Formats: structure tokens, C-alpha cells, sequence
RNA sequence: AGUGUGGAGAUCGAAGAUGAUUAGAAACCAUUGUAGUCCACACUGCAAACGAUGACACCCAUGAAUUGGGGAUACUUAGUAUCUUUACGGGAAUAUCCUCAGCACGCACGCGAAAGCUUUGAGGUUACAGUCUCAGGGGGGAGUACG
RNA sequence: CACCAUGUU
């Protein structure tokens, strides 16, 4: 079997987190990059790390990968996330009226403020 | 003047444990579940002043899921929560 | 196994032995009285 | 459980009398079976005549010949 | 917050659901009605939980049918709960 | 040498909290044994090892033997703590049990049998502590009685500052793992009984972590 | 907790606050009810779901806001969520209130393992659902931490001190509940005036799928 | 069947204090129960209580202030002379500084301290502390 | 010894009834109380899929519209027989209380 | 189960028979078969006759059900339907809510050596007292001997 | 679901 041990997987995830811009989908160029950015005796381990590093890059293209934190890509998602619509969602429902059940109608009638102005029974 | 005294008026108690405001139970040194909740006091205008109201709830009450009901009862007596809505 | 250690034969068969022994003693005293 | 009545002293007295016999120590003191079988007859010591010297083997796991006499 | 239930003064919600002998002070569940004869217009007082069949003193036919609970009044007769006191 | 890892320990090192009663008042858990060392004056805290016995775990290659150590701590002035720990070495278990005893320090309420003359000499009321089948009952006694108790409870009651007490024990009292804790549980119950002198309500103080919350923010930031 | 010592009506629920409540079904229960949650239910609909009394819903909300506002050192309040729908909502609440927050799986021993190097000691704990945030509540029960919870009609109230009866299953309802809590704390602090409506959209509190 | 109304009443109050209830309902009531309650009321161990008439053995609603650790009846009544007061305090009371033993005497139902002051014995009814 | 099941392995509460008449086990015929025996209602096809399709070809009555008859039979087993036939297996102590009310 | 006297005697089946299996097997398995198994009348009074938990009474948290009978359709009162329907029929079953009684399930205090118990206590007990009653006092000898 | 007995203190 060919299972990447935690020694290889942890090193590969560290390599991608720090050298994402210099990595590719090709094992042979990634191996050259990894050779001078890592210190290790084992040539076999470096080759195994290059294999899993390329695997992570292919996974990263398809979507987010758990255990990998790219700080630049975190901004861009958190950028489009905080783009509020021109109107708040509560405004659209309120201006179009709110439909409430009969039990809700009896609750509002007994309040001090009474029935809300833009609320109508279903 | 709460505690143990002699005829010489020496308070011989090591300390005075907190008494729960809901159950009138002494709070032991190893409860570790008894909590202390401070509720800020609002002024005429809708802004907190520098004073808060402090409540003590015993740990055993929270384990039974009765602290929420006890705190509701305490705040109503203390004049913090409105028990029922007014006339429509 | 359903009971704990008996420390002896099965108690039901021990009871049968005592019953058989009691019967034999009962007959022996019949032929002497 | 037990009876608790204020006027139930007779039942409590009867209960203790019946149940004291279950105590092996109490029964031995209040019964003459032990004294009748006791060679000394309730005495601390007793004089006797040696009949023979015999050797009694120690119980397992000990291994010895305890020297005794028949008296 | 909600109103805690006083044992001495229970709310009408809780006391209404209680069994008659489980109330704070026990009392009857039964009452008497004024029953007019379906074809006589004669009024006779009938127990709500009557188990002995009741006649109209002039009509001389059944006014109610005994059941396991409240009595079943005959068809086409007027009735009204007489006040408890 | 000690770097506090808890907010309570940080306040103790900064001398914002000076007495164990403030910790006991707010039922704060003690997670660092150096808090008790600072709050108790030098020489006042006495410790003693009560019992060391081995415990065995059966294995395929024989059995594994570890040592369980019981340690009692106290100042003979209303503070007592019991700690039990298990280690591969006796010395390792002994050291770990000393730390555990300081973390479980509790206050002991002392009272009078009859007249209130002088300092309190006995427990204020009858208390029973149960652990397993062992139950230890402490009864108030007059002055000059001494501690009428078995040698194991007697040492624990000595470290707590109790001078006169009647004691009765039930259950398998030879199980000293449970006998030690039963006596400890009875002493812990002294500050739990609502006595008429504690009927009056008291003004609620502030949690020292709450009162010094802004200072603790500075230490966490730096 | 609208009852102020002066007696002013400033903290009472208004039409604008009420209108937003029914808008995104913050008052709709789970069709299942708990005994401790019974006092907060006004009635049952024909469908079967329970209806939460908005008066007592609002009164608890003001009480929770006053407790959080009384915390002189923000980040002493940790607001937790585990059902993935409060993840955006608790994140936006932290920004405008300055409280600590955490989402996803709660790491056991976070409040009790003093050497964990992720050890935190909040003074007040806020959770979105007691059933899913049970680990945080259980840990808080060992270190004297009061708990504020958003509780639906079937909620275990063990170790829960301030319960807010609200729908904590809908994306919109969860965002609304934290939006009002965020707004109320700022109003109580005096950061934002009570007259001008808050300009921050409740849509930013909503959990949108990260795609 | 119920053999002691006083024992039933005191068990109901003691159980309610263990569970931390503010009120408790007692059923049935009697003159001895009311007299026992008033002794605890005089010493501040229970609050107000109200006797409800139902044209039968009445019911009592008792307000609890949380200060009553335990109350219970002594059965049988166990006649106690003036010299046995300390023996009963030693056996059933947690301490000599607090707690009372209630007795029924020819002078009425009273606690042991008041009875000792008036130099009267009687039968032990119960205790509270 | 120790009580393994609060149920005591049957469906007879302490004050429900005294005696439940036994039944013969489906396999070995051991007499076991009806509330205690392991009972399965099985619906079995007369022929397997391969055999059913062969008989249907030669059948002017059975086909795509008319289903072939099935076997209906309530089977009650002795405890030993139910364990051996693997209709029921020993479970971890925690999972012993899991009960099913319908065929799944 | 066994006993007595009459019946009955299909099935199964102590004893017994035969065939296997086995070192042996008068055991387990196979084929049989007596007494029994069934009934009436009269004895016997033993069972893991068990919840291995005596009877009566009080208090006691939560969720979903179930059997039988009824009621409804620190607040001054708070909802609702479906199906069958020429004669055991002004019916029957359902839905929602309440209630009394019964067998129980998942489950809060508290209790217990623990397993576990928990309005169905084994809870409300060294903070030891509602009432009555039965039994137990290390293991054997022995539920034996004698009467 | 053939047949598997035993082991000096
Ligand atoms: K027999
Ligand atoms: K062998
Ligand atoms: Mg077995
Ligand atoms: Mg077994
Ligand atoms: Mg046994
Ligand atoms: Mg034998
Ligand atoms: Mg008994
Ligand atoms: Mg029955
Ligand atoms: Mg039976
Ligand atoms: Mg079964
Ligand atoms: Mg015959
Ligand atoms: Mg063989
Ligand atoms: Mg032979
Ligand atoms: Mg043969
Ligand atoms: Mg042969
Ligand atoms: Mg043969
Ligand atoms: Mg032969
Ligand atoms: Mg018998
Ligand atoms: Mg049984
Ligand atoms: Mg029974
Ligand atoms: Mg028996
Ligand atoms: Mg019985
Ligand atoms: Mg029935
Ligand atoms: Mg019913
Ligand atoms: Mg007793
Ligand atoms: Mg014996
Ligand atoms: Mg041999």
C-alpha cells in the first residue's frame, strides 16, 4: 500500500501554506521547488512530499481544503460575504406585509402596542 | 452582625458564605456551579449608569434546570422585569 | 451456567439422596419396633 | 422493621427472647450442651495421667510432627 | 416572566381542570334543570346525573335516560340549569 | 519561577487577592497549587502523608504495580485539604498527592459546645460524611474532651483545628481510602448548614476577577 | 427587562422591533415543547407548531442585553454556536459588540484544561442552542460561568441562566435574534441613539453558504 | 391508613423544605398541627400560613422562608420529665445553640426551653431546626 | 446473580399476569412462554428471482400483472434456537435496550 | 408431578425395549412404548408458588404511550376536526383537552458496596421514630437426628 | 450442529 504518513502530510500542508504561489500541478517542478525550501536527509521523503503537495494543489483548485489556510484567499471570500444588498431583507417582507396565524393575531391584540400596522391575518 | 460571636463581640467565623437569593441556601466553597450575574441599571434615558444589580444562584439549582425560572422570579420582585403586558 | 458455584453436587440431586436416605432409615426402624 | 407502639412492650420482649438464641455465643453460654461435651467441665485446667506419647502431623501447608500426649 | 401559582389562591385555569375531590375545597359537579314536558308544557325538576328514570307527573312518560354519567334528556324538551344556590 | 495560567492565579501573584476566604466566598476552583502557597503564611501550612498502598493491574505479562498516596494538608486553624494520587514510583505519587491536597483545601467552621468563652474549640453541629460504606459522624464535645476518634480521623481533625469532638464511624472503616475521605466530607459540611446566626441577608460583593477585569486584560495582552 | 427604576417606557418593545420579529418567523416553535419552556409559549397553531409570547421574548432579550452591557471588559463574553447557522451571526455580533466568539465543534477542556494553551476564561457564555452547545454549557458548569442561551420550544434548560425564547433553527431567525441583541447592547451603552434606526443590515448577520 | 396527622403534616413540610418550595399544602389538619406550626412561627422557622375551611378536617397552606432544615414528629409521644430535657437535646438536636424540641404539657404545647423555664414536663411531640 | 435485564428476558411485568402458556419452538420444539419467545413474521417468496422468471414464462396466469403467491408464517423460536440461527445475536450492554417496533 | 376410585385413552411420553454414537453410553440422537398426559369425585400442600422486593397510608420532577369509565368541543376565566351511517342505532369509531382507576416505558432529586432503584422506590434514615407483621445473625454438619 | 476424556502437592 501507498499511504502518506503524518510526517509527509504535515510537511506537505506546511509547504503549500507558505509557497502556494510557487507551486504547480506538475510533480517535477514542485519537486525542484521543495528541494531548496525544505531540509531533510531522506530523498524519498522529499519525493513523497512533492507527490502529496501536488495532490493538495489539485484539491485546492476544486475548492477549499481542510487543514490548509491561505490568508489571501480568506480575504476574498470574507470580502464578497460582507456585501449587503441595497435593502435589508427585513424591509422587503415588511413592505409586502406579514402573514400571521390566528393564534398570533390574538397575542398581538392583547399587547399594549396592539396589532402592527403592516401585519395582516392569513 | 451576621455570624458567630462571643461575649467579647469577636466574630469567630472564618468567613460568611454567600446565601442564594432563590433558595436561601449557603453556597459552599466547592460548588463551582453557582454563578453570579450582574444586571446593569438603566437611567431615565436608555443608557446604563455605573451601577449594577447582582444575583447569586446556587449550583444545584442550575443542575435541575430551574435557574432560569428562579431568575425570572427574582428580577420581577426586584423591579427589573415586567411580569405582564399592560392594557391594549 | 445460571447459578453461582455450588461447592458440592447439584443441590437437587443432593436433595434426592437425602430423601432416599431418609426413606431407608424409616424402613429400617420399622423392622425393629 | 419493628413494632413501635407505646403499649407494645410485650411484643418487643418476646422478639428479643426468641432472637437471642440465634447468637451462637449467647446460646452456648445459656445451654449445657457445650459443658457436657467439654472434657474440663467448665474448668480452666484439669489434671490427668499420660497414656502414651503420640506424634501429630501438622496441617497443610505446614510439615512437622507436633509432639502430643494422650491424657 | 410568568405568574407563579399561589396554593391558597389558585388561578381559574388550574382549578377548573381539577377533579371534584382534588380541588382546594371539594364540591359537586351536578345540578338541577327545569324540564318542560315535550307535549305538556309542565315543568319538573330533573337531576343532571339522575339514574332513576323520571316521569312527567301529568305526561307519565320518560323524561331522561340513565347513562354512566349525565342523564340523557328526551328529544324535544326544553331545559335550563337552575342556579346552584 | 511560577507563571500563572489562570486569572485567579494572576491576581494572587499580583497580590490583588490576599486571603483564601475571598476564593472560598465566590466558590472559585483552584487549579494551581502555588495559590495556596502564597495565601498561606510561611510555616503555617503543615502536610503529612496518611497512607501509601500499592494497586495492581493484571496484564498478559504478569501484573503492573502502582502506588496510591494520600496526603493531608492544613494549618490547624480551620483549613484542611486531602489529596490522593497514583504514580509508578512511590516518590512520584507522594509528590503528586501533596499538590492535589492543596487544590482541595476547604474551610472548616468551628463552634462552641456550651458557653462562647474564648476561641471556638469544636464543630458547630452534628455532621456526617459518607464515602463508600464508610461514614464518619462528628458530634460537638465540651472543652477538655480531646478528639475521641480513630487514629486516622484523629490526625485529619487535628490538621483542621478541631480540639474536642465526639466521633462515631460505621461501615468497613479499615478501607482507609474511604475512611480518610469520609472525615474530609464531614468537615466540608460545616460551612453548609444554615444556622440562625446566618439568617440575615448580606450585600452581594463583586467577583475579584470581575473587579480586576481591566487589570487582567492588560496581563493577557502583554 | 424593560422595568427601569425611573419608570420610563424607553426599553419597551416598539412597533418597529415587533414588526421585525414576525417578519422572519422568530416567534415560531418546533412543534415539540419542554416543561421548562412551557411558560414562554402563548399557544399552539392549527399546523401544530407552538407560538412564543413576544412580550416575554422581548423582556428576556432586554435582560440579556443588560447583562452583556454590564460586562466592563468585552471579550469576557464568549458567544458560541455549533449549528452552522449562527456562524455568520455570532461573527457579526462580535464586531459591533467586541465580545469573543467561537463556532463549530467546541473543544472539550477549553474552559477546564488550564495548560491547554487554548485555555480561555470567559465571564459570561452565550450559546445559540443548548442542545448543540451542550459541551460548552457542561464545561461552564464547572468554572462558575453563567450561560445565556437562545432556546426554542424544546430546549434543555440545565445550567442555563438567561433563556431567550426564540426560533434558533432558521437562518433568518438566528440572524435577527443576534441583530437585536447587538443593537440593544449598543443602545444601552449609548454608542447609538435610540431614535435613529441602526444602519447595519440584518442580511450581513444571515448565514449564506460559503459556496 | 393514616395513624398520625401530626407525623404526616411534619413530613410534608420537611420534604417541601428539602426540595426548596416556597409553599406547601397540608392535609388533613388539626388543633395539634396548628399549635405545632405556631411554635415554629414564633421562632422564625416558617412564615405565614392560612387555614382553609372545608367543613371537614381542614387544609393548611404554609409559606416557607428557607430557614427550616428539618422538622419531624416523635412517635410514640415518650413522656419527658424536667430532668430529661438535656437527654432529648443530646439525642435529636444538632446542637445546644439552636433547634427546639416541642412538647405537649398541661400548660399547652410549647418548646423545650419555654417548658424548662416554667418547670413543667410532658410528652415529646416533635422537633425542628 | 446480577440481574441482566429489567425485563428478565420476557414481556411479563411484575403485576400484569401470572402465567403465559408456552409454545413449541419453530426449530427444536422446546416449550417457551409466548411472551418470551423470539417471534418473527416472515413473508417468503415461493421461488427466487431466477426461478420465478422461468415459471412465469410458462404460466398463462402469472406474469407482469398477476403476482405469484408468497409464503406467510409466524415463527417463534426458543432463545437458544434464535441465537444459533442468527435471527438474534448478543449485543453490547449499552445496545441491549434498543427495541424495534416494526420490520426494518 | 404424585395418590385413591371410576371413566377416557387420539397425541406426546417417566419406566422398559430396539437401533445408533462411543474407549464405555441402560445419556444426549432415531424407532417405539407402560404409568401418565384428559375428565368426575376425593387426597397431597410442595415450585426460581419470583418483582428472588410483606401489608396499609403520606410526599414526590419530566417526555411519549396504553387499558377501562366519565366531562368538554405572582391575574377576573381564553382553542378544535374526521369517517361510516336501514338497525342490540337519539348510533359506532376517531381528533383535541381534562379527569379517576389499572399494567407499564424512556428518567429529575435522592439512595445504594455496586449492579441498579426512582410518583411502579430499593427515595423522603446517624438530620436514625406513620402503623402492624414475618424472617435472618460466619461457612458446614442440616432442614439431618430425636420427639 | 458426527466424535475433542484427563493433567501429583
Ligand atoms: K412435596
Ligand atoms: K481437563
Ligand atoms: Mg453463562
Ligand atoms: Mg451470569
Ligand atoms: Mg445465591
Ligand atoms: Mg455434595
Ligand atoms: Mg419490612
Ligand atoms: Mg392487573
Ligand atoms: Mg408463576
Ligand atoms: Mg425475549
Ligand atoms: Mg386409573
Ligand atoms: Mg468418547
Ligand atoms: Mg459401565
Ligand atoms: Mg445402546
Ligand atoms: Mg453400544
Ligand atoms: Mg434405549
Ligand atoms: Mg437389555
Ligand atoms: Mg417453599
Ligand atoms: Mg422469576
Ligand atoms: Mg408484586
Ligand atoms: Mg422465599
Ligand atoms: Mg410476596
Ligand atoms: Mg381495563
Ligand atoms: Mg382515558
Ligand atoms: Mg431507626
Ligand atoms: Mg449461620
Ligand atoms: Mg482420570
Amino acid at each position: 500500500g501507498k499511504i502518506r504518513t503524518k510526517t509527509v502530510k504535515r510537511a506537505s500542508r506546511q509547504v503549500v501554506e507558505k509557497y502556494y504561489s510557487k507551486l504547480n500541478f506538475d510533480f517535477y517542478q514542485n519537486k525542484r521547488v521543495i528541494m531548496d525550501v525544505t531540509i531533510a536527509e531522506s530523498k524519498k521523503l522529499k519525493n513523497k512530499i512533492a507527490g502529496y503537495t501536488t495532490h493538495i494543489m489539485k484539491r485546492l483548485a476544486r475548492g477549499p481544503v481542510r487543514g490548509i489556510s491561505l490568508k489571501l484567499q480568506e480575504e476574498e471570500r470574507e470580502r464578497r460575504m460582507d456585501h449587503a444588498p441595497a435593502t435589508s431583507d427585513v424591509d422587503k417582507v415588511i413592505q409586502s406585509g406579514v402573514s400571521v396565524d390566528k393564534k398570533t393575531m390574538q397575542m398581538l391584540q392583547r399587547l399594549e402596542i396592539g396589532v402592527p400596522r403592516r401585519v395582516k391575518r392569513a | 452582625t451576621i455570624g458567630m460571636f462571643n461575649e467579647e463581640g469577636e466574630n469567630v467565623d472564618l468567613y460568611i458564605p454567600r446565601k442564594c437569593h432563590a433558595t436561601t441556601t449557603l453556597i459552599e466553597a466547592h460548588d463551582h456551579a453557582a454563578v453570579q450575574i450582574s444586571i446593569a441599571n438603566v437611567g431615565p434615558n436608555g443608557v446604563i449608569n455605573g451601577t449594577t444589580t447582582t444575583l447569586c444562584i446556587a449550583g444545584y439549582l442550575r443542575s435541575q434546570g430551574e435557574s432560569d425560572h428562579a431568575i425570572n422570579h427574582i428580577t420581577i420582585d426586584r423591579g427589573i422585569m415586567r411580569i405582564k403586558t399592560g392594557k391594549p | 451456567g445460571t447459578v453461582s458455584r455450588p461447592r458440592g453436587m447439584r443441590p437437587k440431586w443432593h436433595k434426592k439422596r437425602i430423601k432416599r436416605l431418609k426413606l431407608r432409615r424409616r424402613r429400617m426402624r420399622q423392622r425393629s419396633k | 422493621t419493628k413494632t413501635n407502639g407505646q403499649n407494645a412492650a410485650r411484643k418487643l420482649v418476646r422478639l428479643r427472647c426468641r432472637n437471642r438464641w440465634a447468637d451462637k455465643g449467647w446460646k452456648r453460654a445459656h445451654t449445657f450442651s457445650a459443658r457436657k461435651a467439654n472434657p474440663f467441665g467448665g474448668s480452666s485446667h484439669a489434671k490427668g495421667i499420660v497414656l502414651e506419647k503420640i506424634g501429630v502431623g501438622a496441617k497443610q501447608p505446614n510439615s512437622a510432627i507436633r509432639k502430643c500426649v494422650r491424657v | 416572566g410568568f405568574f407563579d401559582a399561589d396554593l391558597s389562591y389558585p388561578t381559574v385555569r388550574t382549578e377548573r381542570m381539577k377533579h371534584k375531590r382534588r380541588r382546594l375545597v371539594q364540591g359537586p359537579n351536578s345540578y338541577f334543570m327545569d324540564v318542560s314536558c315535550p307535549r305538556c308544557r309542565q315543568v319538573t325538576v330533573v337531576y343532571s346525573h339522575a339514574t332513576t328514570s323520571v316521569e312527567c307527573k301529568g305526561c307519565s312518560k320518560k323524561l331522561c335516560r340513565p347513562t354512566g354519567g349525565k342523564a340523557l334528556l328526551v328529544e324535544g324538551c326544553g331545559y335550563r340549569r337552575k342556579p346552584d344556590h | 519561577e511560577w507563571v500563572p495560567c489562570t486569572k485567579l492565579g494572576r491576581l494572587v501573584k499580583a497580590q490583588k487577592v490576599t486571603s483564601l476566604e475571598e476564593i472560598f466566598l465566590f466558590s472559585m476552583p483552584i487549579k494551581e497549587h502555588q495559590i495556596v502557597d502564597t495565601l498561606i503564611a510561611e510555616g503555617q501550612l503543615h502536610d503529612e502523608m496518611m497512607k501509601i498502598y500499592p494497586v495492581q493491574k493484571a496484564t498478559s505479562a504478569g501484573q503492573r504495580t502502582r502506588f496510591k498516596a494520600f496526603n493531608v494538608v492544613g494549618d490547624c486553624d480551620g483549613h484542611i485539604g486531602i489529596g490522593a494520587r497514583v504514580g509508578k514510583e512511590v516518590s512520584l505519587a507522594i509528590r503528586a498527592s501533596m499538590i492535589a491536597a492543596k487544590l482541595n483545601i476547604v474551610p472548616v467552621r468551628r463552634g462552641y459546645w456550651g458557653n462562647k468563652i474564648g476561641e471556638p474549640h469544636t464543630i458547630p453541629m452534628k455532621v456526617t460524611g459518607k464515602c463508600g460504606s464508610v461514614a464518619v459522624r462528628l458530634v460537638p464535645a465540651p472543652r477538655g474532651t480531646g478528639i475521641v476518634a480513630a487514629p486516622v480521623p484523629k490526625k485529619i481533625l487535628e490538621f483542621a483545628g478541631v480540639e474536642d469532638v465526639y466521633t462515631s464511624s460505621r461501615g468497613k472503616t479499615r478501607t482507609h481510602g474511604n475512611l480518610i475521605m469520609a472525615t474530609f466530607y464531614a468537615l466540608r459540611k460545616t460551612y453548609g448548614f444554615l444556622t440562625p446566626d446566618l439568617w440575615a441577608d448580606t450585600e452581594p460583593s463583586r467577583d475579584p476577577t470581575d473587579e480586576h477585569a481591566e487589570l487582567l486584560a492588560e496581563m493577557t495582552t502583554a | 427587562m424593560s422595568a427601569v427604576e425611573s419608570g420610563s417606557k424607553v426599553l419597551r418593545m416598539k412597533e418597529s422591533d415587533a414588526q421585525k420579529l414576525l417578519a422572519m418567523r422568530c416567534h415560531i416553535g418546533t412543534r415539540n415543547q419542554s416543561s421548562a419552556m412551557k411558560k414562554y409559549i402563548y399557544g399552539r397553531t392549527a399546523e401544530g407548531s407552538h407560538i412564543i409570547d413576544v412580550h416575554m421574548m422581548w423582556e428576556k432579550l432586554i435582560l440579556a442585553a443588560r447583562v452583556i452591557a454590564a460586562v466592563e471588559n468585552p471579550k469576557d463574553v464568549c458567544v458560541c454556536s455549533s449549528r452552522l447557522y449562527g456562524t455568520r451571526a455570532i461573527y457579526k455580533f462580535s464586531q459591533h459588540v467586541g465580545t469573543s466568539f467561537h463556532g463549530g465543534r467546541f473543544i472539550p477542556g477549553t474552559f477546564t484544561n488550564q495548560i491547554q494553551k487554548k485555555f480561555v476564561q470567559p465571564r459570561v457564555l452565550v450559546v445559540t442552542d443548548p442542545r448543540t452547545d451542550h459541551q460548552a454549557i457542561r464545561e461552564a458548569s464547572l468554572v462558575n460561568i453563567p450561560v445565556i442561551a437562545l432556546c426554542d420550544t424544546d430546549a434543555p434548560l440545565e445550567y442555563v441562566d438567561i433563556a431567550i425564547p426564540c426560533n434558533n433553527r432558521g437562518i433568518k431567525s438566528i440572524g435577527m435574534m443576534y441583530w437585536l441583541l447587538a443593537r440593544e447592547v449598543l443602545r444601552l451603552r449609548g454608542t447609538i441613539v435610540r431614535s435613529v434606526p441602526w444602519e447595519e443590515k440584518v442580511d450581513l448577520f444571515f448565514y449564506r453558504d460559503p459556496n | 391508613t393514616m395513624m398520625s396527622v401530626l407525623a404526616n403534616a411534619l413530613r410534608t413540610i420537611a420534604s417541601a423544605e428539602r426540595r426548596g418550595k416556597r409553599q406547601v399544602l397540608i392535609r388533613p389538619s388539626s388543633k395539634v398541627v396548628v399549635k405545632f406550626l405556631q411554635v415554629m412561627q414564633k421562632h422564625g422557622y416558617i412564615g405565614e400560613f392560612e387555614i382553609i375551611d372545608d367543613h371537614r378536617a381542614g387544609k393548611i397552606v404554609v409559606n416557607l422562608n428557607g430557614r427550616l432544615n428539618k422538622c419531624g414528629a416523635i412517635c410514640p409521644r415518650f413522656d419527658c420529665a424536667t430532668t430529661d430535657y438535656e437527654k432529648w437535646m443530646k439525642n435529636i438536636l444538632p446542637s445546644r445553640q439552636f433547634g427546639f424540641v416541642v412538647l405537649t404539657t398541661s400548660l399547652g404545647i410549647m418548646d423545650h426551653e419555654e417548658a424548662r423555664s416554667r418547670n413543667t414536663g410532658g410528652k415529646v411531640l416533635g422537633f425542628f431546626y | 446473580m446480577t440481574t441482566k435485564r429489567r425485563n428478565h428476558g420476557r414481556s411479563k411485568p411484575a403485576h400484569s399476569r401470572g402465567r403465559v402458556k408456552p409454545i413449541h419452538c419453530f426449530n427444536c420444539g422446546r416449550l417457551t412462554p409466548k411472551d418470551k419467545a423470539v417471534g418473527r413474521f416472515v413473508v417468503r417468496r415461493m421461488l427466487d428471482a431466477a426461478s420465478a422468471r422461468d415459471v412465469a414464462e410458462a404460466s398463462p396466469v402469472y406474469g407482469a400483472n398477476f403476482p405469484m403467491p408468497r409464503l406467510y408464517m409466524k415463527q417463534r423460536f426458543c432463545i437458544a434456537c434464535a441465537i444459533h440461527s442468527r435471527t438474534v445475536r448478543a449485543r453490547p450492554v449499552g445496545n441491549r435496550k434498543i427495541r424495534y417496533t416494526k420490520k426494518v
